[PDB]
């Protein structure tokens, strides 16, 4: 039995040196093993692959290397890890059916509490509405104004303004409209007024109840039109290589995308991606398998996601060498397991059981109302300088 | 080559105007395509020849033969097969497949939610219409009852005591406050009124907008497992009804257990009828089938359905062959060489969703568009009124 | 002059009222004591689109007690109605041995008291009959609110012509 | 094998008459004995009681009816039913060690949404600070008053009355202070309302936003003392003697307001006394056994709910005539079942697992706030009366 | 006749002043009062001797035999023990009990929580420090500029502008109001300012206060299973461990898979450990217990904690014996009759409760208190300046 | 008369404002790059209660780039301090020369603008600075407050004194 060490598939038990036999090695594959064992009853050491690969067809020298090579040439029997079925290794070895289906996935920093940004007041309403309080409050001013000035029963342009402004602010108005068409006006803007206060301050209450932390992008096609967010595979890979090799069209832009990449928008190894997404502070979406994606999703610091659907779809399966008696019964052994209810099981008790992660809210801070105190600042700056040049206009 | 298939839709199905066409030309469909590109692959001649039975495949209890499209393939009859053949123990006993050229799942589906527009005067939901009208009633007896006490026996007046009272409802300020000590009284009797009613609604739209905020829509199977408004089914007898009998994970045990009490009965004879229940629950129900019929039918007109959550299984189709037959080669390395080289996905894409009938919390203006309508008309009828006192002016 | 649209009101606001509180046609709703919709009425709810059609019978009216016995009597809009026609008998009463600016200012008084007896007693029914069944209000409701409406213009016509007829003095 | 039918513990199997054999059975009990044989290998036949007992000493013939009765007599050899283990029964047979412990329990109608009641809208304050507001405004009014006759810098005792009132409403006052203290106590009048009225409509939300419907009583001591909730036992039965047996006093006051009953607070059946405290309006509680109020809870309609803890305790347990050769390894087995994880797992599927059961909420109604409208109606008619009032006094 | 026992407390332990008393009276407690009522019943003599080892008993896995209490029974030396003896198959095996004099099971102990009570100024939670801070700066900077613009180059006045600016911030409204352009402008921004500050403040104590009233505390074993902010533990080794060990459960079986996530340790090497423990974790820990000791702790000064929820399993505390001795039946019968009669719930209430050395959502008056505080001293402070005014007004 | 106040008023104020920008006392905070308590300032947080006691330097700052240039350049706190040096001048320079009743205008006005120059390096100084770890405000905070203070009080006084000679013309 040849397996490579990835987590969790293949790793060290507690105490590494001080345990011995096949209890050194915990994880996924270790446990899919003593499975099939148990149908095929047959006796097996756990071992490890040598060059530090699956395997692979070499460039020149055409040697296979890593699990498939110490399959192929007789140096173990059977061959449990997360190997990616593909034509080329189903030409030389046997797999079985897949134990495990996974595909491309998308990999973003778990998104957070955003510091609020200036005019961040205005976020309980759209600005339509913001636009449509503007133009109503200039339309029922006007039209005040001119059945003021056309039916005077005083109101000009200015204290129509004044006026206008002063009710929606639910503030003191030192004169009202003592002509009926003026009442009308009146109370409508008052009506107006007091619906979209109470609306604004309900909708900002419900705002700061409950936290809704939205991902930016729901699927590939979501980030391929963002042009925002950097993505990238590894420098050299399956998935480099997939993007490439693609005939669908939504994945070239994704491909064209990153080969115009300035800076180059690859990683050389997996945790170097991860480390890159986790500092990128929500500026990089790293594509990857998703069962090391939801497997990162578990484990400390939870500062990531899995984020969509998969791309491709693949799998996991064992593998046996041309010819060998124990294809079959692996084979049917496995898809019995996968049936009986088991390799869910396994996947729950690794991914999720063993994982590193499964409020009174907070007062407001200037960050979140700073927006208005500088409108209040750059009114009263605006105030001081019209004053002065109305002064000076009229000295002259 | 005979081909065994099966009319399951969106794989082979029978072609639009099949009297002008016959043969391997008088079907289309996404299995009908894949067996084309093998075809040209592993470099054989084909007939298409749907079974007669209709089914896939079954072991009969009392006897042992096959039943279905299997049974068409283990007796000899037949060469391959290209179909959604879920392939299991019992068919790999006997028949044996390629590689999963598709994978799949049980997964959910849900009526699709319409947009639900708002009402144009949704604004007015917060209270009760019976509320309004009691607003409006107490409206005018207090401007009437201040009008009188004042009047008999000042500055004020029956238009004044209106406009008193319709800015102090308003807390818009008052131009005049009553002198007198009834009129005083019943000031501010009408501001205690208006600053509790306010409040009330206020406070009962923050409760709507923080309600409507907090809903969690079903977005996986343990969201199910913890819901009682909604139920969910599945066909009648299956490979699903037996996952959940055999299952050994907790969530569909709970589900199985909640299955077992099935009255009012959820299960299904046909795919059809669970759609249609469905489509006709008003989203109180929901079903479970296979992830791949419910991607398609989201996508087949009516748009009244979606899927959600991820799938709860892994299964797979594969192309199945006679045990011991000549093609096992062939067939799984051309199946690899398409899926590598992505060819199925072009398929899969077309035929679901190229060949398909279909496809922010901030206070939106269409919540409160009654309010301006209320506006505009209130403007246009003071036009009206400024014209007419204007006409009327000229006595 | 407007004495005699203070009258005319007065009489319609009382047929009005009294027409509202005689016809069982106050709520339209599906009820299951009928075995199904029903105009329910002020006094007896009468079943209709069912096999007991127009076979229809006084209702059942059993802090909260006194709700439940205010509803039953339903004493202040027969008071409203009372009001209207004593203050129409006031000013029928000011219309002849006048120079007394005393009555009319009564009747006025009666009338407002009339108003403020059919708000009370519109906000008791409905605060009593609630305790989802979708239902709608006849047109005795809306009969009962022209009333008021009428009551509250009454009263101030009678109250502007008490003061412009002692504004002579 | 002797049991008893009574749910669930034994019940008739689905088809009852198309249904034959041991199959034709279904309940806890059931499971029990067949667990109980899977240790002790023994060979039974379901059987039921003919006298419809559990079993009791006969008034006079002292001849034992029910399962003991056909127990001590030989026509059975086990008993598997809810018998409440006791000293009488120890005497004639001997029993298993408990397989279920349970008590006195409280049973009372789930609470429901009560109607609000008039005056519901002061409900967000507590009337120590309605009252602290009156007094403050008049204190406040009182002392501008003061001030403002002093240091007149008009503004008498009515004026600031209803300027102090027209303040704490967020309404428009034609009069402001100009004299320093007069300002010093209008912006801290000021400030008062504000806080006042936020705080007022930000606790309603909160009670609009979500329901908490909360029983009147959390323990037998709760409802010891509310003298407003009947409750009463069986009219003849074991919690009857239990608190007439009693020695502690708090059950002893319980007793004896169950003695001076007026109507009496008892009934003749189980069924009679769901039936009543689930149409009694939460006016009624019944005491009985634990195990059947967590049934209940568990049955459809779902109208009630147990509340409290146990007051005393007992078990049930296996019964065996005495000299039996089969007491020993039934004890045993009870036992060891205990300890495996079983009894638990029984009572969670028959209990629960079987159970009847395991929101956008809704515009305001005149229900809610007809007490303020009665407040205006009321302020209205005051203000007419003393507006004739004064005109009375003054035409004299 | 010997009686074995053991001192876990509030059963059998050391009488205050041991030295002025010898023998039976030598020790006071449950379990004595319990054996002194069942020779009275039984009507035998005995003589109280506690055990050595001072181990309940377990059987050694080197050697079968036993060690502890069950062992000075099983070998002859004892001739019954009272004391809380857990009732077990393998002590069943070998040494016999009674019916169970009181029953118990696994409970949860939860650190007190203390009534918090609301800072007196309480009501300013809502905003910020650092936000009143510059809502005074901006005050100011506003009434002052205010003052500026509208008077060089009216009726305006610092002191006037100082009261127009504030009474705008409270909306009070205002007598005055600016009549320039430059005023008008300031004016209506400090008007947006005040808004949206009200308005935040509102919306923010709305969120504060409904969120803590949608707080559920722990109150049963299945909160528990779906809590993280929220650390649990048991005994080192102990029947709670090889319950959750050998748990068929589910939602034990859930709790047990946390636990064997123990890093940071949970467990326990003795129970007074985990009670400091607790009372030292701020409500950030939990323990899991027999209910009795739980409820004797919550109990026994300080009350610094409670028991929420229910029994978790079900054992029962039982008089042993050795096997086949001449005890049984009067033994047992005396318990029952004791049980029946509500003595040892008499007993039971004394010990835990009468040697004891403890035991609405509106918007209450200390949340508020401060701005009464604060209006108190505005009144003292007026009255204080009026009167000053007044001696100034002598000139 | 109140001249004199005005300008005993106007160099404190810019003593008050220059010493805050000087002093790296304007926070208490716990801080991890030291390796511990730390009364960071405007331009150099400086260690305290630790091995690097006193061995401090300046700090480093790196839409909202633009918050974290106007932050480490602190050209607000800085402009206050400058406007109230040029109206403390210039009411020196209206003390000689005078009768020119334009001077002490700008003065007050200068004022004003400093005024808000440090209500706005306050607003921006914390708003940058937040991004539980308990901290607290140091005197040079409160020194910045106070030189507001006095330039509001600065300001009126000096349009008062404006008003008051101006309106003897
Ligand atoms: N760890 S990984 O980031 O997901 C990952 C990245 C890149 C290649 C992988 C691979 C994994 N895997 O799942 O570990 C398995 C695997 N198996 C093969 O046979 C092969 O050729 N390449 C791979
Ligand atoms: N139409 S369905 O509702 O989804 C559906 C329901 C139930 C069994 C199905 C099935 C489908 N399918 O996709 O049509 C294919 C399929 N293929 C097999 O080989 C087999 O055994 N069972 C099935
Ligand atoms: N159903 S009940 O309402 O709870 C109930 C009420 C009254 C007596 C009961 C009893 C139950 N039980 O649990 O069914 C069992 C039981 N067993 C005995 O041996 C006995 O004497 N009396 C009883
Ligand atoms: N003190 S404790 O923390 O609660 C506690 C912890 C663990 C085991 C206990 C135990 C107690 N007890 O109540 O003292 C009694 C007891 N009795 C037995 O017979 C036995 O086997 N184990 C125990």
């Amino acid at each position: 039995v040849t397996t490579i060490l990835e987590s969790p598939y293949v790793m060290m038990k507690k105490n590494h040196e001080m345990l011995e036999g096949n209890e050194r090695y915990e994880g996924y594959c270790v446990d899919l093993a003593a499975e099939i064992a148990k149908h095929c009853g047959f006796k097996y050491k756990l071992t490890i692959v040598g060059d530090g690969k699956y395997g692979a067809r070499d460039a020149d020298t055409k040697i296979w290397n890593g699990m498939v090579g110490e399959l192929v040439y007789g140096k173990a029997d059977i061959a449990i890890a997360p190997l990616t079925i593909t034509l080329v290794r189903e030409e030389v070895i046997d797999f079985s059916k897949p134990f495990m289906s996974l595909g491309i996935s998308i990999m973003i920093k778990k998104p957070q509490k955003s510091k609020p940004g200036v005019f961040s007041f205005l976020d309980p309403l759209a600005y339509e509405i913001w636009m449509c309080i503007v133009f109503a409050y200039i339309g029922v001013s006007v039209v005040l104004f001119l059945v003021s000035r056309f039916s005077p029963y005083e109101f000009g342009i200015f204290n129509s303004l004044w006026f206008s402004l002063g009710a929606f602010m639910r503030q003191g108005c030192d004169i009202s409209p003592r002509s009926l068409s003026g009442r009308i006006v009146g109370g409508v803007w008052w009506f107006f007024t007091l619906i979209i206060i109470s609306s604004y301050t309900a909708n900002l209450a419900a705002f700061l109840t409950v936290e809704r932390m939205v991902s930016p992008i729901e699927s590939a096609e979501d980030l391929s039109k963002q042009t925002e967010i950097a993505y990238g595979t590894l420098d050299s890979g399956s998935t480099k290589e997939f993007f490439r090799r693609s005939k669908i069209a939504v994945f070239d832009k994704m491909w064209t995308y990153m080969r115009s990449a300035e800076p180059s928008v690859f990683v050389r190894t997996t945790a170097e991606g991860v480390a890159r997404v986790r500092k990128s502070k929500g500026k990089y979406a790293y594509l990857l398998e998703s069962t090391m994606n939801e497997y990162i999703e578990q484990r400390k610091p939870c500062d990531t996601m899995k984020v969509g659907g998969n791309l491709d779809s693949k799998g996991y399966g064992i593998a046996t060498p041309k010819g060998s008696s124990l294809g079959t019964p692996v084979n049917l052994a496995v898809l019995k397991l996968s049936e009986q209810g088991v390799l869910d099981k396994l996947k729950n008790k690794w991914w999720y059981d063993k994982g590193e992660c499964g409020e009174k809210t907070s007062a407001l801070s200037l960050s979140n109302v700073a927006g208005v105190f500088y409108i209040l600042v750059g009114g009263l700056g605006l105030a001081m300088l019209v004053a002065l040049i109305e002064f000076c206009y009229k000295s002259r | 080559y005979i081909v065994t298939t099966i009319l399951e839709d969106p794989y082979v199905m029978l072609k639009k105007n099949a009297n002008q066409f016959e043969g391997n030309d008088r079907y289309e469909g996404y299995c009908v395509e894949l067996a084309a590109e093998i075809a040209k692959h592993v470099g054989y001649s084909y007939r298409l020849e749907i079974v007669s039975d209709g089914k896939y495949g079954a072991r009969d209890p009392d006897t042992k033969a096959w039943n279905g499209m299997v049974g068409e393939l283990v007796y000899g009859r037949a060469d391959v097969a290209v179909a959604p053949l879920t392939i299991t123990l019992v068919r790999e006993e006997v028949i044996d497949f390629s590689k999963p050229f598709m994978s799949l799942g049980i997964s959910i589906m849900i009526k699709k939610p319409q947009k639900s527009k708002p009402g144009v005067f949704s604004f007015l939901d917060p209270l009760a219409y019976e509320i309004w009208m009691c607003i409006v009633f107490a409206y005018i007896g207090v401007s009437v009852v201040l009008f009188l006490v004042s009047r008999f026996s000042n500055e004020f007046g029956i238009f004044n005591s209106l406009w008193f009272s319709l800015g102090a409802f308003m807390q818009q300020g008052c131009d005049i406050s009553p002198r007198s000590l009834s009129g005083r009284i019943v000031g501010g009797v009408w501001w205690f009124f208006t600053l509790i009613i306010i409040s009330s609604y206020t406070a009962n739209l923050a409760a709507f907008l923080t309600v409507e905020r907090m809903v969690s829509p079903i977005e996986s199977a343990e969201d199910l497992a913890k819901q009682t408004e909604i139920a969910y089914g599945t066909l009648e007898a299956g490979s699903t009804k037996e996952f959940f009998r055999r299952s050994k994970i907790a969530v569909f045990e709970k589900m199985w257990t909640y299955m077992k009490s099935a009255e009012p009965s959820v299960f299904v004879r046909t795919t059809e009828e669970g759609m249609i229940r469905v489509r006709k629950s008003k989203g109180k129900y929901a079903y479970l089938l296979e992830s791949t019929m419910n991607e398609y039918i989201e996508q087949r007109k009516p748009c009244d359905t979606m899927k959600v959550g991820g799938n709860l299984d892994s299964k797979g189709y594969g192309i199945a062959t006679p045990k011991g037959s000549a093609l096992r080669g062939p067939v799984n390395l051309a199946v690899l060489k398409l899926s590598e080289q992505g060819v199925l996905d072009k398929l899969k894409s077309k035929w679901w969703y190229d060949k398909g009938e279909c496809g922010t919390s901030a206070l939106s203006l269409s919540n409160v568009a009654g309010v301006f309508y209320i506006l505009i008309g209130g403007l246009g009828l003071a036009m009206l009124v400024a014209l007419i006192e204007f006409c009327y002016k000229s006595r | 002059v407007q004495v005699l649209l203070t009258t005319i009101g007065a009489f319609a606001a009382f047929g009005l009222m009294t027409i509202a509180i005689s016809t069982d046609y106050w709520l339209y709703t599906r009820a299951l004591i009928c075995n199904g919709l029903t105009h329910s009425g002020l006094w007896r709810i009468c079943c209709l689109e069912g096999l007991k059609r127009g076979v229809c019978v006084k209702i059942n009216h059993f802090a909260e007690y006194l709700l439940r016995v205010v509803r039953a009597s339903s004493i202040f809009p027969i008071l409203s109605a009372i009001l209207l026609l004593l203050g129409g008998v006031c000013v029928a009463a000011s219309r002849v041995y006048k120079s007394k600016r005393n009555i009319i200012l009564g009747a006025g008084i009666l009338f407002v008291a009339a108003g403020l007896s059919n708000i009370i007693g519109v906000i008791v029914y409905i605060s009593a009959n609630a305790g989802k069944n979708h239902y709608s209000y006849g047109w005795s409701f809306y009969f009962g609110g022209l009333s008021f409406i009428l009551a509250e213009v009454i009263g101030v016509l009678a109250v502007n012509i008490y003061i412009e007829r002692s504004r002579e003095a």
